[PDB]
RNA sequence: UGACGGAGCCAGCGAGUCUAACCUUGGCCGAGAGGUCUUGGUAAAAACUCCGUCGGGG
């Protein structure tokens, strides 16, 4: 209610696909940075 | 705009403009002599050791427009004419100059 | 020595049923 | 100038050849005599 | 015990049996109490792992298939030496329609080991791939972000590739393995190779799998499984059932 | 109103409609400019009319043409047809009859398939 | 008048004799196997011109990309780049069947 | 050993050699060719040629060296209402 | 009389609620018939045009 009042007072996602959701892959900082 | 460099198995155009290789020829056999371009730039030809001369149109390493056998020694100097355009002069370690019209 | 008997016990309960 | 000799006149193999082309031949004279049979 | 005591029943039959020798790798299949809500697609939907690394896009082969124009992406991909050893071939949509078919399609099958498309262009894939390769979950096309850039309504997206972001998901995603949702209680999925790693990596691999499964968070992603579970059986592609965690 | 004049013009199989209005002075075969029909060894059997008369006649004009059907070589024909006769037409609509008869009579030197796509009916023996 | 420049005929290698009049991604996938891009590949590990003839390729070099070639687990090359009686007793059995349906 | 001339230059006409030396020297032969520069590279400097008169481009100057070298030194070169306002 | 990668571009016929495969591992359900899920392997516009590259077969 603070948040409200003050207001009365004053990831990823494709909008079109949603099955990218699902389809990403888990970033791995490790996973960049390693030359393997 | 362009200048040729000759070398071991490789002729490399050059343009004017960027200084980097812009164009190559690489269909010999052996060590190529010498290029010459003709007094009017389309046509180059380039003197190779196993004893011919390749003589085709600049820009077009897709073309061996002519391949010329003089005496089988090696060709040391090919040039173009300056005063005829179809007059190209050739000599190789026989120690006799050939005058071919093209 | 556990594929055999499992095999087993498998066509053993379709048997059954 | 090179010269040369001419040339002029596997058991697994030839029999399989042999024995295919068999049963081709007679695989096409039974469907052709069945044919007539049923004709 | 019962775990890696199957585990050695079932290897031992595997070098015995002539097919058992040929087909090459290990899955197991989770029989939960409850259904799944979330009906088939293909969406390959993949499952981290927190220990141990599988395959390596070094030892892979692999095929990349772009958005139509594909030359700007084809090229930089090429050229910025962090892939040009890695992608083995890219391939547009339209380019792929226009030169496989029937024979050369399944000679492709055959060759090809991992796939992956732009997430634009996955849903497109399946016609143009066929029934063929939409079989099991071998060679079932995966989906990669490629600009690591969104779109917003009513605003042109621009498209850009990055190295460094594609490599990044490949590593990852041979790296750990996925899954794919059913109806059903009856979900498969392929863990570890028959010699690349051992049994107790089987079962750290395991264990971190039905953790993740089981885990209340990530639920768009990990938790996914209604009810108790009921069991986990293990297989080859052509062996019989072995029981684990039967209650 | 806009002076306005179409005609057609009929190789193998192929249709091309070509408006003929007054205007800015462009040439214009579907949308894009006609130095881009893209056979390449036939642009010149296209630009045929235009060379053969001479620009202005085109300076005062605007011409739009869209093609269809047939393939390559019968496109290239059936243009330059509709082409030149949408010249014609229009010069004889609305400008004077001495340019028209003098024009057809430029086209008939040439070649007269410019105007009169045949037919080319099969024969009896 | 004393110039002084910096070769050999065709080398073996891998008992796979490898040609002197060509150049080095040619000479690369002549090699018995390997292919055009593998070839590129190596010749980018090994860091020498690739369109240098068998005129190049000075002995250090050389060993250096043999070495590189024996041992891709130690080069960490990308591994796209490595790799009758039933016919008798038919025909005894149409005999057998078409005997029967012919004579009968 | 190349020879140009009738280029923009205060120089009028100009003679370029190679030495072997990395010495690559012009010469006029207006001066009863007489030394006017030079250049060195490090090895045996066996072709050298010059941008031809009629450049109207950046000018090159190429030297090639049997140390296998090619080297290259050049020079390089509103609104209509408001206007009819 | 070519090969290969990207490009470039143009057809005409045909429109019946009817157009389209089988083997295989095992899960669950089902009294059954069976059903659902897994599951592994085998059956089915070109030429042309502009750029780039290469230079006898088991």
């Amino acid at each position: 209610l603070e948040d409200i009042q003050q207001s009365i007072l004053k990831f990823v996602k494709d909008h079109r696909y949603p099955g990218l959701t699902p389809g990403l892959a888990p970033v791995g900082l490790s996973d960049e940075e390693d030359s393997s | 705009h362009d200048f040729a460099v000759t070398s071991s198995t490789r002729v490399q155009i050059f343009s004017s403009r960027t200084r980097q290789v812009i164009k190559t020829f690489s269909r010999f056999k052996d060590v190529v002599y010498s290029a010459s371009f003709r007094s009017d730039g389309k046509l180059l030809c380039a003197g190779d050791a196993t004893g011919l001369v390749s003589v085709y149109d600049s820009y077009n390493p897709r073309t061996i427009l002519l391949s010329i056998n003089a005496s089988t020694h090696p060709t040391h100097v090919t040039k173009f004419h300056t005063q005829d355009n179809k007059i190209l002069a050739t000599a190789s370690d026989d120690r006799v100059t050939r005058l071919w019209d093209i | 020595d556990y594929y055999q008997q499992v095999q087993r016990g498998k066509q053993d309960k379709k048997i059954s049923r | 100038i090179p010269t040369h000799a001419p040339k002029y006149e596997d058991r697994t193999r030839s029999e399989i050849n042999k024995m295919k082309a068999q049963l081709k031949k007679e695989r096409k004279f039974t469907m052709k005599e069945i044919r007539k049979d049923a004709k | 015990g019962l775990a890696e005591k199957a585990l050695k029943a079932l290897i031992l039959q595997c070098e015995e049996n002539p097919s058992l020798k040929n087909d090459k790798d290990i899955h197991i299949i989770i029989n939960t109490g409850k259904k799944m809500g979330i009906n088939r697609d293909n969406i390959p939907r993949i499952i981290p792992l927190t220990k141990y690394k599988l395959f390596k896009p070094r030892d892979l082969n692999i095929l990349l298939i772009t958005k139509d124009p594909s030359a700007l992406y084809r090229e930089t991909l090429t050229k910025d030496e962090h892939t040009s050893e890695l992608f083995k071939e890219i391939i547009s949509v339209k380019n792929l329609r226009r030169r496989f078919k029937g024979s050369k399609l399944t000679q492709l099958y055959k060759d090809f080991d991992l796939v992956v498309a732009d997430y634009r262009v996955h849903h497109l894939l399946p016609e143009v791939l066929g029934s063929r390769f939409y079989h099991g979950s071998k060679k079932l096309p995966y989906m990669i972000r490629m600009s690591k850039e969104v779109k917003l309504k009513r605003q042109q997206m621009v498209e850009k590739c990055d190295p460094i972001y594609v490599r990044a998901q490949l590593r990852s995603i041979c790296k750990n393995t996925s899954y794919i949702p059913n109806n059903d209680n009856c979900l498969s999925v392929r863990v570890g190779y028959i010699q690349k790693h051992s049994i107790p990596e089987i079962l750290q691999n395991i264990q971190d799998t039905i953790n993740f499964l089981t885990d209340k968070s990530k639920r768009p992603q990990g938790g996914v499984i209604k009810g108790g579970i009921i069991s986990i059986f293990v297989k080859t592609s052509n062996s019989t059932s072995l029981p684990i965690y039967q209650f | 109103a806009v002076p306005s004049v179409q005609t057609f013009g009929k190789k193998k199989s192929a249709t091309a409609v070509a408006h003929v209005k007054a205007g800015k002075g462009l040439i214009k075969v579907n949308g894009s400019p006609i130095t881009l029909v893209e056979p390449e060894i036939l642009r010149f059997k296209v630009y045929e009319p235009l060379l053969l008369v001479g620009l202005d006649k085109f300076s005062n004009i605007d011409i739009r043409v869209r093609v269809t059907g047939g393939g390559h070589v019968s496109q290239v024909y059936a243009i330059r047809q509709a082409i030149a006769k949408g010249l014609v037409a229009y010069h004889q609509k609305y400008v004077d009859e001495q340019s028209k008869n003098e024009l057809k009579k430029a086209f008939t030197s040439y070649d007269r398939t410019l105007l009169i796509a045949d037919s080319r009916r099969p024969e009896p023996k | 008048s004393l110039v002084v420049q910096e070769f050999q005929h065709i080398l073996r290698l891998l008992n796979t004799n490898v040609d002197g009049n060509i150049k080095i991604v040619y000479a690369l996938t002549t090699i018995k196997g390997v292919g055009r891009r593998y070839s590129n590949l190596v010749c980018k590990k090994a860091d020498v011109d690739l369109h240098k003839r068998a005129g190049e390729l000075t002995q250090e070099e050389l060993e250096r990309i043999v070495q590189i070639m024996q041992n891709p687990t130690h080069y960490k090359i990308p591994a796209w780049f490595l790799n009758h009686t039933l016919a008798n007793n038919v025909e005894s059995k149409l005999r057998d069947d078409l005997e029967r349906l012919k004579k009968i | 050993l190349d020879y140009v001339e009738n280029f923009d230059s205060p120089m009028q006409s100009a003679l370029i050699a190679s030495s072997l030396d990395g010495h690559v020297k012009v010469f006029d032969p207006l001066d009863n060719f007489q030394v006017k520069f030079g250049w060195k590279f490090s090895g045996p400097v066996l072709s050298c040629a010059v941008s031809p008169s009629t450049a109207q481009g950046n000018r090159h100057l190429v030297a090639g060296l049997s140390s296998g070298l090619l080297a290259i030194r050049t020079k390089k070169k509103k609104s209509n209402n408001f206007q009819r306002m």
